[PDB]
RNA sequence: UAAACGCUGAAAGCAUCUAAGUGUGAAACUAUCUCAAAGAUUAAUCUUCCCAUUUCGCAAGAAAGUAAGAGCCGUCAAAGA
RNA sequence: ACCUCGAUGUCGACUCAUCUCAUCCUCGAGCUGAAGCAGGUUCGAAGGGUUCGGCUGUUCGCCGAUUAAAGAGAUACGUGAGUUGGGUUCAAACCGUCGUGAGACAGGUUGGUCCCUAUCUAUUGUGCCCGUAGGAAGAUUGAAGAGUGUUGCUUCUAGUA
RNA sequence: UACUAAGUGGAAAAGGAUGUGAAAGUGCUAAAACAGCAAGGAUGUUGGCUUAGAAGCAGCCAUCGUUUAAAGAGUGCGUAA
């Protein structure tokens, strides 16, 4: 459960190594962000050959969580690191590839482009 | 004045039974019943083909009742003898209505289907999909039906869309 | 309205997998056949209700007035007696089981006495906030919250009736609504109810028709395992 | 409808009435409806 | 029912939601939902069970003499300072 | 300058909130220089809700990102026999300025003791006694009450009016 | 014996209103009153400057005259007019 001012990794090719959460988008006092949730973030660790620059405020969607969440059948999906990918208004990824595995909760909330550009969905 | 206005009625078919507080009028159409509130400050007299309402005092409510019930007797006789009718011009792009049994259904612009139950004694006919005629023997009842049908789509001032009344003009506005 | 009620004892909680791929936690209720001990009519009493008898026990474990009533009404001796409002249509001295009352998957509500917790504080009882722990602090850390309404003759100068402070918590009747029945077990006289039921295991439980959704019955069916013998 | 402490006819067609023990002004033009006289 | 809109209708032959009569109308109000509740002294209702002695005199009197039930004590916890 | 100088602890923050309506959102309606969408103004309405941060002791305020909304006030500018003491205002020290001086400044800065076991009443819970007119064990009706009431997004209706 | 219909009485101003009672005058009226209903409601002409244009209803030059019961360089709406 990624919360306010949480540093997390980016699983895409965009030049951003460390990203910090600013707001858990969606409602008032939305405490946590689970898999598939959209957040507003700020790039804090970037690279010279990157599309984004350090300090930009952008919108991202989370794909992995260390805490994890439980599905309806009873299966508990749990990763080992919190990861998010940078998205555009249209809900389309900013990067051209997605690194590592992603959850299935993206499929429910649209995000079809994210699934098709992933390595393997879980 | 309405109170001192003749109510000349032919005895061909219209009789008016005057009880203590229950006036019954019977004629060509159905019978109309009027309730008299207690301690009514106005006495009727029933001569040949002429009814005259007189009062006892010069009170404000006495005068008000004398006029009001003269009008009510006039309206009851007219409705019993020839009835009342109202005409609604339902106009629009896809507006249409028709009658199934006791319920009049309309499809103006609403996702949910619109139906309306017809009370007793009133007959509503739809000769053309854009036209509605409500015929009855009580003026207030046909008026209530006309206005409650209207409430679904009140005539807008920008175009002609709505459930208009017949020979009713609306102020036009030009929404560029 | 047409309210149906039955009494049972909660035995525990388990889970069942269902078609449409859901894992549903369930509560298991042991429901003895209930006996209608009295019927009270609207005309003769000014209200209508049905009082049943359940949790049967031997005659030597019952007091003299109650056993006299049971032998006068020609009923099976039971130590528990309770009624439900607006329950009509049952003849006196008829055994009632939940199979005849509710459907396979209809909505019901369940009332039970909550688990006793004793003398609890304001935070555990009224979901209050705890005071700061660092940056300097004081003796009251788990503070209830200032109960000042007004200081001075022109103001209340009193704690308002119904204030939120520490006190007894638990051992109180509570109702959870819109619980779907999952399965009936006639041989073991065992009812399966989705969700969680209040009260300790072995306590009494009242199952009633839900007032929010009286006639609504949402279908639910279990899954049949396709696994076969090892090859 | 315009709520004012003082109500007076605006055009010669405006007519003052007293409904529900409150004086109002009604007229063909709906911009001239007044209340709370 | 509030704001608002009415139908039929006069005082004031017209008009007019109002004075009589008859409607529509909000998360507000009264109920529907949950909990507690006859110390509600205005102390309610129903069902079941147990009392219905011998003498003296004094009767919501005495001496003894008659039951349902409850409590003390013990083992406890679905409870609990 | 009427109460209080044989003592009424004074800013801000934390916890708990309650009340008013001159209504920020949600709810209903009239007018519009209201085509639709989104608005403006007025009327009715207090049931619920009314965010997190950066700088400052701060209230205030500016800025950032959200939200349906980030309302105006009162309650000793609510609340220290509930917490804190950052600020003000003890003794220490320095800067600028005034004074010949000791010293002084709603000028600035560093540091600096916040006590009380609850008698009455108010309140949250739990008991004993007695009454309810024979006693006891059960099941009830419900006079007077308390608790909750927030709302968003997507799809369809329909790219229809 | 009158008045009030507001619980006014039982707190308030500038201002607003066909609430109601009393009084004192004045106009018309059964040679017909007022409202409403049914008819007409004019001609030069659409006068002229003026204005892109106004000419019954822009500012004007003013604010015409006949027929006739009546009629206005118009009562508004409204039309580029
Ligand atoms: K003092
Ligand atoms: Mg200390
Ligand atoms: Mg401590
Ligand atoms: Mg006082
Ligand atoms: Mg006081
Ligand atoms: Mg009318
Ligand atoms: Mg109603
Ligand atoms: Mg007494
Ligand atoms: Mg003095
Ligand atoms: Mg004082
Ligand atoms: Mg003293
Ligand atoms: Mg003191
Ligand atoms: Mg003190
Ligand atoms: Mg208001
Ligand atoms: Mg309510
Ligand atoms: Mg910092
Ligand atoms: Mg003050
Ligand atoms: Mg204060
Ligand atoms: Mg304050
Ligand atoms: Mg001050
Ligand atoms: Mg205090
Ligand atoms: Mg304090
Ligand atoms: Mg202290
Ligand atoms: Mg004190
Ligand atoms: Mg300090
Ligand atoms: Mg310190
Ligand atoms: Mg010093
Ligand atoms: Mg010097
Ligand atoms: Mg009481
Ligand atoms: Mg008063
Ligand atoms: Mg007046
Ligand atoms: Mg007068
Ligand atoms: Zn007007």
């Amino acid at each position: 459960m990624v919360s306010f001012m949480t540093r997390l990794n980016v699983a895409d090719n965009t030049g951003a190594k460390q990203v910090g959460i600013i707001k858990v988008l969606g409602s008032t006092r939305k405490r946590y962000a689970f898999l598939g949730d959209v957040v507003v973030v700020s790039v804090k660790d970037a690279i010279p050959s990157g599309m984004v620059k350090k300090g930009q405020v952008l919108r991202a969607v989370i794909v992995r969580t260390k805490k994890g969440q439980q599905r309806k059948d009873g299966t508990h999906l749990k990763f080992d690191d919190n990861a998010c990918v940078l998205i555009k208004e249209d809900k389309s990824p900013r990067g051209t590839r997605i690194f590592g595995p992603v959850a299935r909760e993206l499929r429910e909330r649209g995000y079809n482009k994210i699934l098709s550009l992933a390595v393997e969905v879980v | 004045k309405i109170g001192n206005r003749t109510i000349t009625l032919d005895p061909a078919k219209v009789n008016l039974n005057f009880q203590k507080d229950h006036i019954a009028v019977k004629g060509p159409l159905g019978q109309i019943e009027l309730k008299l509130p207690p301690n009514l400050p106005l006495k009727f007299e029933l001569k040949d083909n002429n009814l005259q309402i007189t009062r006892n005092n010069e009170l404000k409510q006495s005068k008000i009742f004398h006029g009001t019930y003269n009008a009510l007797i006039t309206n009851a006789i007219i409705g019993v003898t020839q009835g009342f009718e109202k005409k609604l011009r339902l106009v629009g792009v896809g507006y249409r209505a028709n009658v199934e049994g006791e319920t009049l259904n309309l499809q103006l612009g609403y996702s949910h289907p619109i139906k309306e139950k017809i009370p007793k004694g009133l007959t509503v006919k739809v000769e053309k999909n854009t036209e509605i005629t409500i015929s009855g023997i009580s003026k207030e009842l046909v008026g209530q039906f006309a206005t409650e049908v209207r409430k679904w789509r009140k005539p807008e001032p920008y175009k002609g869309k709505g459930v208009l009344y017949f020979d009713e003009v609306i102020v036009r506005k030009a929404g560029k | 309205m047409e309210i149906r009620g039955i009494f049972g004892v909660k035995v525990g909680m388990s889970q069942v997998f269902t078609t449409n791929n859901e894992r549903l936690p369930i509560t298991v209720i042991y429901c003895e056949p209930n006996q209608v001990a009295g019927v009270k009519t609207e005309a003769k009493d000014k209200y209508s209700a049905t009082l049943l008898s359940f949790d049967t026990v031997e005659n030597k474990k019952l007091n003299k007035p109650q056993q006299g009533f049971f032998e006068k009404n020609n009923l099976k001796p039971t130590k528990h007696l309770q009624e439900i409002r607006n329950m009509t249509g049952f003849e006196m001295g008829q055994q009632i089981t939940p199979q005849n009352l509710f459907q396979v998957g209809e909505y019901v509500d369940v009332s039970a006495i909550s688990k006793g917790r004793g003398f609890t504080g304001a935070i555990k009882r009224w979901n209050f906030k705890i005071g700061p722990l660092g940056h300097g602090a004081g003796y009251p850390h788990r503070f209830q919250g200032s109960v000042q309404a007004g200081r001075g003759g022109a103001s209340a100068q009193r704690v308002f009736k119904g204030k939120k402070m520490s006190g007894h918590y638990g051992h109180e009747k509570v109702t959870v609504q819109n619980l779907r029945i999952v399965g009936f077990d006639e041989a073991n006289m065992l009812v399966l109810v989705s969700g969680a039921i209040a009260g300790p295991e072995g306590g009494v439980v009242l199952i009633r028709t839900a007032k929010k959704k009286p006639g609504v019955v949402k279908p639910i069916e279990l899954a049949v395992q396709t696994e076969k013998a090892p090859e | 409808m315009k709520v004012r402490a003082s109500v007076k006819p605006i055009c010669k067609d405006c007519k003052i009435i007293k409904r529900h023990q409150i004086v109002r002004v009604i007229c063909k033009t709906q911009k001239h409806k007044q209340r709370q006289g």
